[PDB]
């Protein structure tokens, strides 16, 4: 638990990683704000149920009171869907890959009131990722140390633990990638840093869903209705 | 309690 | 860039606004804090020119990053000052607020809450003075992914300047990037409470009930 | 110009 090896702790995580999934993307017709609306949160709903097992495979975390586990998970859940999307985005310049069937550019993200912003957000983050060259095993401690630090100054030195194990983590594959001493602690800093970035985004994310949802663009299903409402 | 409380719980 | 850590340590510590003063109901108490906010904005002004780094940016990017950065910087400052009052938070040394008085606001009571909870966290990790100022810079030159190698690149400044002063404070090198990373995580919370207070601010000016300044309506369009 | 903008010159 506590007792992993930095070489065990990327197994870990490597082995729970989600799958990648398909949108329902029908080709045969143009986007309209519900139609695209429509996509991305049915997308969203399916990789919930997946992120949801990812969670609990994430060291440390089904040890928490089933309490502390909806809260971290209701505080993190568009941060996590975010950084996985940059992540896969990330060798498709100017361009989003919500899905492998569901690729898209900025200017197709026009067609929902407000979404260009995010968009933009979005891109800028996944362009980042890729001029510092983020690597696999990088990304999935990022990913759970969203899950773990988001909800954690909001309602514990166990959680702290396990984040001090990931920056060991983080700090082991940069060592072993043969980056110097300081390389590694400035590029430690570097990507935790964009993790408040990714915490903004996920902000604004989450008030332009909830405008969709007052303004009846598209239904949403109960899960994402109760994780708006965490909110 | 919460569809999440729930969901949480099968494998 | 050229300077030490310790001749970058102590030109943040010497650029430090002084601490400001004030003078309930959701009116008279939103009144004496947007003022306040008010007057320590020019303050920030002027210690942003004197970030090393900030004032070899164009005109139009330190614009931008004070925009973008303003409340957090407010945010992080008033957590620093109240470190040593478990429960409170000391706005002004002659406003002194506890956790209930918040309620005298509608949707402010969930961000004192946050207030409190980072300042306790400060206070757990014993967040000294040297180490504030660094995250405080870090703050304004981080948070405008946004719109710059130079910025960067006085980020990585700063970051060794962190580990410097760890590493002087007698700290393992593996407590050191331990440290590290729980400061900067910080950092992320700190984001989501502006966030959160930026849209409470909002919906008090829609409401036109208490009157905002000049700079400080500016501020809250640019988050538009 | 924005009000910042010029607190930010200002001699
Ligand atoms: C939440 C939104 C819909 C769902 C989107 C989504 C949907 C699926 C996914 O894998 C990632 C993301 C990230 C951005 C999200 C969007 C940002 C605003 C929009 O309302
Ligand atoms: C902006 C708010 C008023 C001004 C407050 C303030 C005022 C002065 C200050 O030094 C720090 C802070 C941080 C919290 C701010 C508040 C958060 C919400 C409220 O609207
Ligand atoms: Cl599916």
């Amino acid at each position: 638990a506590l007792s992993l090896t930095a070489d065990q702790m990327v197994s870990a995580l490597l082995d729970a990683e989600p799958p990648i999934l398909y949108s329902e993307y029908d080709p045969t017709r143009p986007f309209s704000e519900a139609s695209m609306m429509g996509l991305l949160t049915n997308l969203a709903d399916r990789e919930l149920v997946h992120m949801i097992n990812w969670a609990k495979r994430v060291p440390g975390f089904v040890d928490l009171t089933l309490h502390d586990q909806v809260h971290l998970l209701e505080c993190a859940w568009l941060e996590i869907l975010m950084i996985g999307l940059v992540w896969r985005s990330m060798e498709h310049p100017g361009k989003l890959l919500f899905a492998p069937n569901l690729l898209l550019d900025r200017n197709q993200g026009k067609c929902v009131e407000g979404m260009v912003e995010i968009f933009d957000m979005l891109l800028a983050t996944s362009s980042r990722f890729r001029m510092m060259n983020l690597q696999g095993e990088e990304f999935v401690c990022l990913k759970s140390i969203i899950l773990l630090n988001s909800g954690v100054y909001t309602f514990k030195d166990h959680i702290h633990r396990v984040l001090d194990k990931i920056t060991d983590t983080l700090i082991h594959l940069m060592a072993k990638a043969g980056l110097t001493l300081q390389q590694q602690h400035q590029r430690l800093a570097q990507l935790l840093l964009i993790l408040s970035h990714i915490r903004h985004m996920s902000n604004k994310g989450m008030e332009h869903l909830y405008s969709m949802k007052c303004k009846n663009v598209v239904p949403l299903s109960d899960l994402l209705l109760e994780m708006l409402d965490a909110h | 309690h919460k569809i999440l409380h729930r969901l949480l719980q099968d494998s």
